[PDB]
RNA sequence: GUGGGAGAGGGUGGUGGAAUUCCCGGAGUAGCGGUGAAAUGCGCAGAUACCGGGAGGAACGCCGAUGGCGAAGGCAGCCACCUGGUCCACCCGUGACGCUGAGGCGCGAAAGCGUGGGGAGCAAACCGGAUUAGAUACCCGGGUAGUCCACGCCCUAAACGAUGCGCGCUAGGUCUCUGGGUCUCCUGGGGGCCGAAGCUAACGCGUUAAGCGCGCCGCCUGGGGAGUACGGCCGCAAGGC
């Protein structure tokens, strides 16, 4: 499971501590907002440790979402 | 009297029974049902078939206000929730969209004895 | 915090000589600014105890420091103590 | 002295006059405590993921400055004392790290 | 000492979104809830389900791990400030300044105590419904202390790795967190697993010893009587030693 291609993999070279930078940061979240485990992201342990505090910053700063809404269910 | 035409399913599915409520776009009620509403009484409302009934019943009531299409919101898990999405789909209302709306909090409120070993 | 010029501001203060970074005068000085800071940071905070565990170590370092100047030289150890104002 | 960025979200309904007024606002209290600009990046009306203060939109400034760290809250505080000011996140400022480099 | 590193280590202030409850409005009607099945309960003074607006308390989903930090208790949304410990590199300074540690002093989960505040959800006690031969419980509906904050007490625990602390010595393999380097690899600091020698009553331990050694502290001496009696110390009490 969670297996499909990872999403480091397919990406370009890019701050992990830039809240402000959208487009790259939505790639690691699923359908829902929830930010994607190892296994999807791909990342590093730091890579990962650092990647939560910028989603979460962009989350208050309102730039990304806290919970999204499941479809085609 | 209405004639609405387009609008939202709201399908609130628990172990001990199915509510579904269909409302104008705006989210106002126009009709709803449950298992209760069928001739159901105890823990039958939580039945599959209960859900089916009450959907059924539910869609009737809203093409009684002349509703045709509907886009269908799902909250809740439990038997008869993919049954009354099923039902609301054969009803005639063509189903647009299907999300699932489910309430989930981040680690808010105990909950009681019963569903601890959680937050 | 304790910037560096405060530091070396300290350390050239209390050396034995050109360069002397770790003479007994020198680390009791350091720890009695250490010592002096947090226990500043002390005064409120009243409840921060995990840093106060911090204080009793440095406390006891310089009193060993201290005890072993006594023992060795102590000319040095009352001009150390005349100098920090230390003891009480 | 230490090195800040200063986000600061704005109600975007506003017209040039108070938006501008708001900008004053925000230089002179960045100035009046203490913080000198460096860089800023006005990126201004952008759609937010969820709704703040019901608009589903946000204005966004982003200024880069150096200030004494003993008054950096205070100065939040009151950047946040404006109705028109829907959010301010002050951070440390930090060194850039890639991946895939 | 200098230059760097990682971290739910601690304290203060600020702030974010989800959910629950309650209040207000709209729309809407005959039930909702709950269980093994039910009933009590709530609902025509309009509930449940749905939308909008508001109030409040409490806890932080995903990330999250087999992970990290702390001396232990323990620590998890985000931001800033104050602050403890620790690791690496350089080989610069001091020159045995070390170890352990009876008493002492401090910290010490939960529950509990005192004064005041706060109180959404949960909930000892209690009140009801069921179940059973009986049900003083288990299941369901309510519900006070409490759970939360400040200040001051209390000192306990399966406070456990049921393994005192420090140093030296004795094959490796593999996974992992975090440094440095001539970066496939080498060399440090942690966390796991399998295992040389060896040890162990066995189970198992095995460079994170329960192996080989040295230093210092605490403790044991068949079971029940009994963590009781007596005395003392501490505590407002409960009670603790
Ligand atoms: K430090
Ligand atoms: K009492
Ligand atoms: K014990
Ligand atoms: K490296
Ligand atoms: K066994
Ligand atoms: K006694
Ligand atoms: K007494
Ligand atoms: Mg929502
Ligand atoms: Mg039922
Ligand atoms: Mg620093
Ligand atoms: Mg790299
Ligand atoms: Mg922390
Ligand atoms: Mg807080
Ligand atoms: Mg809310
Ligand atoms: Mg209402
Ligand atoms: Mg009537
Ligand atoms: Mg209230
Ligand atoms: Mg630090
Ligand atoms: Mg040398
Ligand atoms: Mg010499
Ligand atoms: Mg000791
Ligand atoms: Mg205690
Ligand atoms: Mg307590
Ligand atoms: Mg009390
Ligand atoms: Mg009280
Ligand atoms: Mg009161
Ligand atoms: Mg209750
Ligand atoms: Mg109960
Ligand atoms: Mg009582
Ligand atoms: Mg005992
Ligand atoms: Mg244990
Ligand atoms: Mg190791
Ligand atoms: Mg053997
Ligand atoms: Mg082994
Ligand atoms: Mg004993
Ligand atoms: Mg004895
Ligand atoms: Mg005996
Ligand atoms: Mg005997
Ligand atoms: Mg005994
Ligand atoms: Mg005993
Ligand atoms: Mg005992």
């Amino acid at each position: 499971p969670s297996r499909k291609a990872k999403v480091k993999a397919t990406l370009g070279e890019f701050d992990l501590r830039d809240y402000r930078n959208v487009e790259v940061l939505k790639r690691f979240l699923s359908e829902t907002g929830k930010i994607l485990p190892r296994r999807r992201t791909g990342l590093s342990a730091k890579e990962q440790r650092i990647l939560a505090k910028t989603i979460k910053r962009a989350r208050i700063l309102g730039l990304l979402p806290f919970t999204e809404k499941l479809v085609r269910k | 009297k209405r004639q609405v035409a387009s609008g939202r399913a709201y399908i609130h599915a628990s172990y001990n029974n199915t509510i579904v409520t269909i409302t104008d776009p705006d989210g106002n009620p126009i009709t709803w049902s449950s298992g209760g509403v069928i001739g159901y009484k105890g823990s039958r409302k939580g039945t599959p078939y209960a859900a089916q009934l009450a959907a059924l019943d539910a869609a009737k009531k809203a093409m009684a206000y002349g509703m045709q299409s509907v886009d269908v919101i799902v909250r809740g898990t439990g038997a008869g929730r993919e049954q009354a999405i099923r039902a609301l789909q054969a009803s005639g209302l063509q189903v647009k969209s299907i999300v699932d709306d489910t309430p989930v909090p981040h680690n808010g409120c105990r909950p009681k004895k019963k569903f601890r070993k959680a937050s | 915090p304790i910037t560096k010029e405060e530091k070396q501001k300290v350390i050239q203060e209390f050396a034995r000589f050109p360069g002397d970074t770790g003479s007994t005068e020198v680390q009791v000085a350091l720890l009695t600014l250490r010592i002096n800071r947090l226990s500043e940071h002390l005064k409120v905070h009243k409840k921060d105890h995990h840093s106060h565990r911090g204080l009793l170590m440095m406390v006891g370092q310089r009193r060993r420091l201290l005890r072993y100047l006594q023992r060795e030289d102590p000319e040095r150890y009352r001009a150390l103590i005349e100098k920090l104002g230390i003891r009480g | 002295m230490r090195r800040y960025e200063v986000n600061i979200v704005l109600n975007p309904n506003l017209d040039q006059s108070q938006l501008a007024l708001e900008k004053e606002i925000i230089q002179r209290a960045l100035e009046n405590y203490g913080a000198r600009v460096e860089k800023v990046e006005e990126l201004g009306l952008r759609r937010l993921a969820y709704p703040i203060a019901k608009d589903p939109q946000g204005y966004f400034l982003w200024y880069q400055v150096e200030m004494p760290e003993d008054r950096v809250n205070d100065l939040a505080r009151e950047l946040r004392i404006r109705d028109n000011v829907r959010r301010v996140m002050v951070v440390k400022s930090q060194e850039p790290f890639l991946a895939n480099a």
